[PDB]
């Protein structure tokens, strides 16, 4: 019973996260987010046992662990017309889209710390067999007191595979040119493209491309002062041909990525 | 310049 195990509060974010409600687990007063998904709106289905569940539940369960870089699924329920997902809710929180809107372009030291944490989170997903497919600032929560970032919203994700993907329901302005042009992509190199968009977003204050023509055009204009090392990493992630993009290892060994702050240092210097 | 969210 969900209504007995949790005190359900008001809608979170007025629907901007979907049907996500504030909640508190009665057993130990743990803050939770209660996310409702309609069965009729579910694209991909998975199996858990023979239990047929939304793929989002499958992916969330596979990344659920002590690693704090991804949102933690605590439990889920099936209803006649929907599934209900119980997520551990950090507090206080602001998502990275709103953070950047309010702060503008981030100092590179702060962008480096945030980007590093996202890289570690995406590596965790991939190590667990999960491809997120919707990496963007809207899908990143900042724990403002701990300086820890959390990847959220696995509703566009897929099991990670090495063969080609021909479907996609993530965010188009973060999707790579081979998807725009050919409706085909491989998971890791597409993820690296979206991370280039995200890094540009952090250091310039908004994403670089709004239109298909800009995505495929292969030109990156910098609207803010950005170091040559950071520009190089961004341009490398945004290589037009997927095989020209860096691996996750090459990104984290890049000179711009060295000497990252710890999460607690990040919170004390930039967030408190 | 207009910064906006983008739906998935
Ligand atoms: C304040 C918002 C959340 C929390 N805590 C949240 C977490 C995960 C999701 C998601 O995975 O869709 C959506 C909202």
């Amino acid at each position: 019973p969900l209504e007995s195990q949790y005190q359900v509060g008001p809608l979170l974010g007025s629907g901007g996260f979907g049907s996500v409600y504030s909640g508190i687990r009665v057993s130990d007063n743990l803050p939770v987010a209660i996310k409702h998904v309609e069965k009729d709106r579910i694209s991909d289905w998975g199996e858990l046992n023979g239990t047929r569940v939304p793929m989002e539940v499958v992916l969330l369960k596979k990344v659920s662990s002590g690693f704090s870089g991804v949102i933690r699924l605590l439990d889920w329920f099936e209803r006649p017309d929907s599934f209900v997902l119980i997520l551990e809710r950090p507090e206080p929180v602001q998502d990275l889209f709103d953070f950047i809107t309010e702060r503008g372009a981030l100092q590179e030291e702060l962008a480096r710390s945030f980007f590093w944490q996202v890289l570690e989170a995406v590596r965790h997903c991939h190590n667990c067999g999960v491809l997120h497919r919707d990496i963007k600032d809207e899908n990143i929560l900042i724990d403002l007191n701990r300086g820890e970032l959390k990847l959220i919203d696995f509703g566009s994700g897929a099991l990670l595979k090495d063969t080609v993907y021909t479907d996609f329901d993530g965010t188009r302005v973060y999707s790579p040119p081979e998807w725009i042009r050919y409706h085909r992509y491989h998971g890791r190199s597409a993820a690296v493209w979206s991370l280039g968009i995200l890094l540009y977003d952090m250091v310039c204050g908004d994403i670089p491309f709004e239109h298909d023509e800009e995505i495929i055009g292969g030109q990156v204009f910098f609207r803010q002062r950005v170091s040559s090392e950071c520009q190089h990493l961004i341009r490398w992630c945004l290589a037009l041909r997927p095989s020209d993009r860096p691996t996750f290892e090459e990104i984290q060994n890049h000179p711009w990525m060295q000497d990252v702050l710890l999460p607690q240092e990040t919170a004390e210097i930039h967030l408190h | 310049r207009k910064r906006r969210r983008h739906p998935s």
